């Protein structure tokens, strides 16, 4: 039982990690580098990361731009909306820690003040194979639950 | 208003700042049970204010997410690998800790824990590994009201044992005992509401006779908050019940108003009754994983604590001694959240 | 300036380029000779309510007189275009521009001032001018 | 008037030497002469439109401002179709602090002309939107980050700042970093705003010398 | 001249719920919630006069205090 | 082509304009009456058979056969220059002595501030720094400090591998920037090498 | 005693959200629609609003030049390119001419990249999405060029006063040629995709109609005005650098709806090609900054060298250089229209008041006039020829 | 002390031709719109006095100098270590208009 | 470059050299439209063009 229950949560980890549906919220600069990430030269559809324009529909939400006030309340009406995973992956300086904009009346230092954050992706702008490398490490943190085992043993 | 310092030994040194989130206030939290629902709301309270939390969990990334929003860089500590029977992971986890908060309980038995594990091995274990430490300050334990030594459900009697034991082992710890806490993640309404509308009947045992205080969640956070900033609060017990006083069938004829159901769906499965439906499928719960379909409602247990009144005894410690005005579980914000669902204008 | 079109068309003709850079928007008349030597008499009368010794009407006067002599020597209408960069419509309807704020400056009469009025001038001298020479 | 397509070939000039000449040495002359109550004072400086000529600057009252406009629009010599933009300078150390500032171009001059009105905080100036309709925008701007009224605007609402935003951001005397800041709360599922605080603080790193002598 | 700045930014105020620029959240949180909230607040009529409580609570009375 | 029908449009009153005036038989850029039965037929069938749709298609088809332009990003990198502007690392002298002499200057002319510099005299009397930390989630990687900077200690090295899971491990200190200058050293030499002909 | 006429009511008050498929960043618009056609536009910007222009008032000149960059995130060095020349203005700087001709080689080459954008992402928002695609590889091409100069494939920071950051890379002019040589054929395959479709002509033909006298109005530039009728360029009528030398055609047309202005884009972007080929080919040999270091900084060889070159490093990476009082306003071709900065300087090493005017400001308060009648498909087309950014229009 | 002779000629004409209205001491704080307890804050109105360091005039009141030197300031307040990274942390938002601006 | 050996840069200061002129203006002075309007051609053949700067300035 404990052998079936380890297939069982790897193959879940697999489809989840393999098949991520990301939201892009892209206010700014670093939404035409994702733009070039999915672009011909990057194939973001090989590895499987297929942009939703809905939030019902995506699990994995990117945060590409300057969080201002105005925006922040939409941000996470947003984050909301979406379904119960909801990975949030934070990109570029200005969504990490609100970057150069830092010292400002009208924006959020961060986006971790709204929305939880499960990788940050540095740069302004990050470079499109830093941006891979960050979704790589999301597969990975992804890969590394293991919540079928957890519901045998809890 | 002027804010009060949590009365911590030595905080007036370490505390500087408004009291804000960037601030620093002179209390480190383990939270035990953080990613539960009483739990989150504590250490929102507690991280809210500059404070450093420790937050041990059993391995789940997706449900300790609202808890990395909670404070500023290094507040709020998520501590992977949480496990109630190892000893050395509880004594890491309250190494820097002044004050801890033991949340951590179960309201159906599984195969893997059992009652007695949770709501008493648990607690004597960290209880010996808290007074041993010294540093830790200040000791909290929630508990439910109906908890007695001589209840008929397991689950209360278990939690009362483990509240002596508690007592015992640290003396100036505080008993905090809220009522059914009304929340958007709570477990009353939300369970009332799917047995209302996802279910072929919804069993009321007896005929909703028995009493209950119900309470806000926002309310007993800032109770925990004024246990905090209170010494004299310590070694107490604190029933925590809400403002009004309702039989269960005045709350099943609100959610029904509220939600403007077209008829009543509610049935009258009277005691003695669900104690031989429910007791062969208590056998089968220990013997089984969590499994959605059946769960809390559906248990001899539940029954047995339904029919008896849950209300706080009249000689007792309440809200008015922490100088905080409950606010009304049936009207305002708190029952936003079935308002949300339909009102008869809405769908 | 290049035509954006792939279809081959004349630009010589002076019709087909009014017609493709759209200046029959700014007016759906043809906008011959005689018609801006009406809008410039017109000017001319309109330009008579304000007083005679006003800097604005002097200044309006010199400038339809100059335009009333460059049509005089020019006989074609295209030369005219030439002499005065622009083509003839935008040209007629410059006086038209010009008569719809006489109301505007018969209100506040600008020209009213006392006899020591002075504006004070402040003019910029480049270092490039001194250092090299003097 | 408007830049019209007109020559097919050979439009090498940049414009001709009469039209130059008037607007590179007599277009302040023929403002005041022309239209003297209008003007208070004129300032000829380092060119807007290149580095080696010069455009001039009109300082104005803002009763006068509307008509002035209307003037400079229509007038056949000068015909300033394009408002580039509205701007306000705060000075505090003048009693009227701001100074607000209107850019034009002529095509047909293929020149740029600076109106200034120096006005304070309770004064309003008269809108300028009948004479371009460019001016609405830039005139809500002004107010959104300045705090001066025009008046008989259309609509005169904030454009840039945050809704519920009542301080004028760009006044001197507004804090870099503000009074507010946003932080969503977990017991009241809501985006909050709350006073400021920083982790780290602004740093500012006076840098000057005593030594200088440009600082005016 | 300021009692009209004054009447025309409170008019603003108004226009912004009015036409749906600002939100249901927004009213909550600015408006209905601090009102509630000190309704509903208990508060021991402190012995100490002015000086004394501020002088307990922090060093520099100008500086705010957070969820007081 | 760039001429258009008569029917063609996008907005209404432009359709009812050219439906019931003849405007656009004046206008050049519009297709002239057919005149004759032949280029009747010529357009009937172009209008008809979809045949500017066809020639599109043929082009489009092409895009099937022809060398797809893609990388392999774990296995194939993108070509990086050596002037790239990356993760930030602090450099040592080939005796093992750090470079940093703390004057401070890549702190001043930050843009974002993202540096924060604190000095003393060791002592053995050298001027080295006691805190160096580097805000990751504030740097714009602009690379002034590599400008600013008299004795080359801090460069911006050629890594743009360096997400993190926490917000915390993007908070850079002189112990973890002296690392990555030791990672990435020879990389970092070779293109400061490379760079010096330049500047 | 003769009948009166009613009329009738306007309802439909609709918000129409962020929206991915138009002008890229946050557009929240309000639109007031009788039945399927609109009559009231009110575009609700702001929600991109860094607080730009306060910020550069603290901060030193060559501090501030990332923020130019930032503010058009598609054309970087043209922002940064008025900037940069109004302090020479005011410093009275003369740029060498390797610099100047490296910086009009480089406004062409991000020219050429925000129309390849503008075009490809209005047929995206149209619905054909293979011109999207084939455009990207052309754009990772230029990139790749401003990595290569600069170490950064979009916020470069290369333009700076006097001059450029550093000198171009040895092999860059071939690699630069060689795209040249093949850019007319990769551009033809997308104007024949493009141009010439029955869909594409039916959906943008008549659809945002502007007439010269409301471009004016309205203070447009750059392809609007173009696309109207009027032979205005910046770039022609009021040279900025070694333009004046180079050899181009204005692109004009007539009818001032959504095709004219695709149109004119298309010959923009074989214009700027031409331009890259002048500059390349004319491209001299000599300093590329200026040669004063009271306002450049020192190579590093002459800093460890010289000690009156170590001192004049060091006040200018700390201090930086005081410009003179006053004001200037300098304005530059930009790809999306006229973009200017009003420097006020008191004399200071810091900018006392940066006034930044957005191209893209005036067209979406054109928005309105030009947006009346249309449909809800109507309004992404036109959005996509006003082609604004929000970073841009919200400084 | 003579004449700066450049664009402060028409500054100071600029502020000589134009005034401002008086209002009553108060009534503008209430229009900017900022918090009204920023106006509960006290102000010292100084100049600087010269570094001891050097010997430059520019910065005191000396008729070589054409800058202001007059600043308004406020007093200061509390500030603290960001447990973290040791930062320095404030909650004034007052801190540095004055000094700077 | 014979900036080398040759160090003098109050000759090639043009930063700190410019100055402004002071004026004043009055409406009693006729303004000259002798100097606007005679020199303006008459016919197509008298139009004289300015041709557009080639380069900016440069110190070399
Ligand atoms: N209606 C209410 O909400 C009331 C609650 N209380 C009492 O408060 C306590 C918690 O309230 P609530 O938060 O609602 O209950 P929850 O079940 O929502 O929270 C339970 C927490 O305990 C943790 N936990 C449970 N069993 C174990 C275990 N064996 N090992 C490790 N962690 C464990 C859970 O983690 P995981 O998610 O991994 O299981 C979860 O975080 C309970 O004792 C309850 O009786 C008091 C009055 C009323
Ligand atoms: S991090 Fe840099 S590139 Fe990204 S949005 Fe912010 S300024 Fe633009
Ligand atoms: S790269 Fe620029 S922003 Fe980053 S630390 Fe260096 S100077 Fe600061
Ligand atoms: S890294 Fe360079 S610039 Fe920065 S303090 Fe050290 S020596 Fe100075």
């Amino acid at each position: 039982a404990d052998f079936i229950v380890s297939k069982v949560d790897t193959v879940v980890n697999w489809a989840r990690a393999g098949s991520m549906w990301p939201m892009t919220f892209g206010l700014a600069c670093c939404a035409v580098e994702m733009m070039h990430a999915g672009a011909s030269r990057y194939d973001l559809d090989r590895f499987g990361i297929i942009f939703r324009p809905s939030p019902r529909q995506s699990d994995v939400m990117i945060v590409a731009g300057t969080l201002t006030n105005k925006m922040a309340p939409a941000l996470r009406k947003v984050y909301d909306q979406m379904p119960e995973p909801k990975w949030v992956v934070s990109m570029g300086s200005c969504a990490n820690g609100g970057g150069y904009y830092h010292y400002s009346y009208s924006v959020v230092r961060g986006c971790d003040r709204v929305v939880p954050v499960d990788v940050y992706v540095p740069g302004c702008p990050p470079t499109a194979e830093g941006l891979l490398y960050g979704l790589l490490q999301l597969q990975k943190k992804i890969y590394r639950s293991k919540n079928t085992q957890l519901w045998w043993n809890k | 208003s002027t804010l009060k310092p949590f009365d911590l030994n030595a905080n007036n040194a370490v505390r500087n700042g408004p009291g804000g989130r960037s601030s620093i206030g002179g209390v480190v939290a383990t939270v035990f049970g953080a990613n539960g629902f009483i739990g989150s709301y504590v250490v929102n309270e507690i991280s809210k204010r500059g404070n450093q939390v420790v937050c041990p969990y059993r391995c789940n990334e997706n449900k300790v997410q609202p808890l990395k929003q909670m404070g500023d860089l290094g507040q709020v500590v998520l501590l992977p690998e949480f496990d109630i029977h190892d000893d050395e992971y509880i004594r890491r986890a309250i190494s820097r800790s002044n004050v801890v908060i033991n949340c951590v309980g179960i309201r159906q038995e599984t195969k893997n824990y059992s009652y007695k594990d949770v709501h008493v091995d648990f607690p004597t274990r960290l209880a010996k590994i808290v007074a041993e430490s010294g540093k830790v300050e200040r000791f909290i334990q929630v508990s439910e009201m109906g908890a007695d030594v001589s209840h008929a459900s397991r689950r209360l009697q278990t939690k009362a044992v483990g509240d002596e034991a508690i007592m015992k082992y640290i003396p100036d710890a505080t008993i905090i005992r809220p009522g059914n806490v009304v929340g958007i993640e709570d477990y009353f309404y939300n369970n009332l509401i799917f047995q209302l509308s996802y279910t072929i009947v919804a069993p009321v045992i007896n005929n909703g006779a028995n009493k209950v205080q119900p309470t806000y969640i926002l309310d007993v956070a800032d109770a925990v908050v004024k246990i905090l900033k209170d010494k004299k609060t310590s070694g107490k017990t604190y029933y925590l019940g809400g403002p009004e006083t309702l039989t269960m069938r005045q709350i099943y004829d609100h959610l029904i108003d509220t939600l403007r159901l077209s008829n009543d769906d509610t049935v009258n499965l009277r005691y003695e009754l669900a104690k031989m439906l429910y007791k062969p499928l208590d056998t089968l719960r220990t013997k089984l994983p969590e499994f959605p379909f059946l769960g809390f409602m559906m248990s001899s247990d539940y029954a047995e604590e339904q029919v008896a009144d849950s209300v706080a005894p009249a000689g007792s410690l309440g809200y008015k001694d922490l100088s905080i005005s409950p606010a009304k579980v049936t009207e305002g914000l708190a029952i936003e959240g079935v308002r949300f669902i339909r009102v008869g204008g809405y769908d | 300036f290049k035509a954006v079109a792939d279809v081959e068309i004349d630009f010589s003709n002076r019709a087909v380029l009014k017609k493709y850079v759209g200046v029959d928007h700014l007016s759906k008349e043809q906008g011959t000779k005689a018609k801006f030597i009406v809008s410039l008499n017109s000017l001319l009368e309109a330009v008579k309510s304000v007083p005679e010794t006003a800097e604005y009407r002097k200044a309006i006067e010199a400038t339809c007189q100059y335009r009333l002599k460059v049509c005089g020597e020019n006989n074609s209408d295209a030369a005219i275009e030439e002499v005065l960069d622009a083509h003839l419509e935008e040209l007629i309807a410059e006086s038209k521009e010009e008569l719809r704020i006489l109301p505007v400056l018969l209100e506040s009469k600008p020209w009213d001032v006392p006899a020591d009025y002075s504006a004070p001038v402040f003019d910029y001298v480049d270092a490039s001018t001194i250092l090299d020479k003097k | 008037s408007y830049c019209y397509a007109r020559k097919m070939t050979d439009k090498d000039y940049i414009a001709y030497d009469n039209i130059k000449n008037f607007g590179d040495n007599y277009l302040t002359d023929y403002i005041i002469k022309t239209v003297p109550k209008y003007v208070t004072m004129a300032v000829n400086g380092p060119a807007q439109s290149s580095v080696l000529y010069q455009e001039p600057t009109i300082y104005t009252t803002p009763e006068h401002i509307y008509a002035l406009c209307a003037f400079l629009r229509d007038h056949v010599n000068l015909q300033y179709k394009t408002l580039i933009d509205i701007t306000a300078v705060d000075y505090p150390e003048r009693s009227a602090r701001f100074e607000v500032v209107y850019h034009l171009l002529s095509p047909r001059l293929n020149n740029r002309i600076r109106i200034k009105v120096v006005v304070d905080e309770v004064t309003s100036v008269p809108s300028v939107s009948r004479i371009w309709n460019a001016a609405n925008w830039f005139e809500r701007e002004t107010w959104d980050m300045f705090g001066v009224f025009f008046s008989n605007h259309p609509d005169l609402r904030r454009v840039l700042t945050d809704y519920g935003f009542t301080g004028h951001p760009l006044r001197k005397d507004f804090p870099l970093t503000g009074y507010t800041e946003v932080r969503y709360d977990y017991g009241k599922k809501r985006v909050i705003s709350e006073p400021l605080e920083l982790t780290q603080e602004f740093r500012y790193f006076d840098f000057s010398s005593p030594w200088d002598t440009l600082s005016r | 001249r300021v009692t009209d700045l004054l009447i025309f930014k409170g008019r603003e105020e108004l226009e912004t719920y009015l036409f749906m620029y600002k939100q249901r959240h927004h009213a909550i949180t600015e408006y209905i919630e601090p009102y509630q909230i000190k309704k509903l607040l208990i508060e021991r009529k402190s012995s100490n006069s002015a000086f004394l409580d501020s002088f307990y609570e922090k060093a520099y009375p100008l500086v705010h205090s957070k969820y007081a | 082509g760039t001429e258009r029908r008569p029917g063609q449009s996008g907005a209404w009153k432009q359709v009812d304009k050219q439906r019931y005036s003849s405007e656009w038989e004046q206008d050049p850029t519009f297709k002239q009456v057919p005149k004759n039965v032949s280029e009747v037929l010529d357009d009937s069938v172009s209008v008809l058979f979809l045949t500017d749709i066809v020639r599109g298609m043929m082009y489009s088809a092409s895009g099937f056969f022809d060398d797809k332009v893609t990388i392999l990003y774990p296995f194939e990198k993108g070509a990086v220059s050596p002037r790239f502007r990356g993760e930030h690392a602090l450099r040592r002298y080939p005796t093992g002595e750090e470079r940093c002499i703390s004057c401070k200057l890549c702190e001043a002319i930050c843009p974002a501030q993202a540096i924060t510099i604190e000095a003393e005299e060791r002592e053995d009397g050298s001027r080295k720094t006691t805190r160096y930390d580097i805000d990751m989630t504030k740097c714009i990687y602009c690379g002034f400090c590599q400008e600013a900077c008299p004795v080359d200690a801090i460069v911006e090295g050629p890594n743009f591998e360096f997400s993190t899971e926490t917000r915390e491990e993007l908070l850079y200190d002189k112990q973890k920037l002296l690392e990555n200058g030791d990672k990435w050293e020879q990389e970092i030499a070779a293109n400061l090498r490379t760079e010096s002909l330049y500047r | 005693m003769k009948p009166l006429t009613p009329s009738k009511v306007s309802n439909f008050t609709i918000n129409f959200g962020p929206q991915h498929p138009a002008a890229h960043g946050v557009l929240r618009l309000v639109l007031e629609m009788d039945g399927e056609i609109i009559k009231r536009a009110d575009p609700h910007i702001g929600l991109l609003h860094r607080g730009t222009e306060k910020l550069l008032e603290y901060k030193t000149y060559n501090q501030g030049i990332p923020y130019f960059d930032r503010l058009d995130y598609v054309s970087m060095m043209c922002m940064e390119h008025s900037y940069v020349l109004a302090i020479e203005q005011l410093l009275n700087v003369a740029v060498p001419l390797r610099g100047q001709y490296i910086r009009v080689l480089f406004s062409e080459i991000t020219r050429i990249m925000n129309h390849i954008l503008a075009i490809t992402c209005h047929s995206m928002d149209v619905g054909a999405l293979t011109p999207f695609l084939w455009a990207f590889e052309e754009r990772e091409k230029l990139f790749e060029f401003y990595e290569r100069v600069s170490g950064a494939r979009m916020h470069a920071a290369y333009f700076r006063v006097g001059g450029v950051a550093q000198d171009l890379p040895i092999g860059l002019l071939r690699d630069i040629y060689d795209w040249s040589r093949q850019f007319a054929s990769r551009v033809d395959e997308m104007e024949e995709l493009l141009t010439g479709n029955r869909i594409w002509k039916e959906r943008t033909i008549d659809v945002g109609l502007v007439t010269a006298q409301q471009a004016w109005d309205w203070g447009c530039s750059g392809p609007i005005l173009r696309g109207s009728g009027i032979d205005w360029d910046l770039r022609k009528n009021q040279p900025y650098d070694v333009y004046g030398r180079m050899d181009f055609n204005v692109p004009i047309a007539g009818h001032g709806d959504c095709y004219d202005r695709y149109l004119v884009r298309v010959q923009e972007m074989r214009e700027s090609l031409r331009i890259i080929y002048q500059c390349l080919n004319e491209m001299p040999d000599g300093l590329y900054k200026t040669p004063d270091q009271k306002v450049s900084p020192p190579s590093r060889g002459q800093m460890k060298q010289s000690m009156e070159s170590l001192i004049h490093h060091f006040k200018l990476f700390s201090e930086g250089y005081h410009v003179p009082a006053g004001e200037t306003y300098r304005a530059v071709e930009a790809p999306k229209g006229e973009f200017g900065v009003y420097l006020v300087s008191r004399g200071g090493n810091r900018p006392y008041r940066c006034k930044i005017r957005s191209p893209g400001y005036a067209h979406l308060q054109m928005l309105d006039m030009v947006a009346k009648g249309a449909m809800l498909a109507d309004v992404v087309t036109i959005i996509g020829t006003l082609d604004v950014v929000f970073g841009e229009i919200d400084r | 002390a003579t004449a700066p002779q450049d664009f402060s000629l028409a500054m100071k004409k600029a502020d000589e031709i134009y005034s401002g209205k008086t209002v009553k001491a108060g009534d503008i704080g209430f229009s900017a719109g900022v918090p009204l307890e920023t106006y509960n804050r006290k102000v010292r109105i100084f100049c600087p006095a010269k570094a001891a360091s050097q010997s430059g005039l520019g910065r005191t009141l000396h008729p070589s100098s054409k800058a202001p030197q007059w600043k308004i300031v406020f007093e200061n307040l509390s500030k603290w270590e960001n447990p973290l990274m040791g930062w320095t942390s404030t909650a004034d938002p007052l801190e540095n208009v004055g000094r700077s601006t | 470059p014979k900036l080398v050996y040759d160090i003098k840069y109050f000759a090639r200061d043009y930063r700190r050299n410019n100055s402004y002129t002071v004026r004043s203006v009055d409406s009693k002075t006729p303004f000259d439209y002798s100097k606007v309007f005679g020199s303006a051609p008459l016919k197509p053949a008298d139009v004289k063009t300015v041709r557009i700067p080639e380069v900016m300035p440069h110190r070399g």
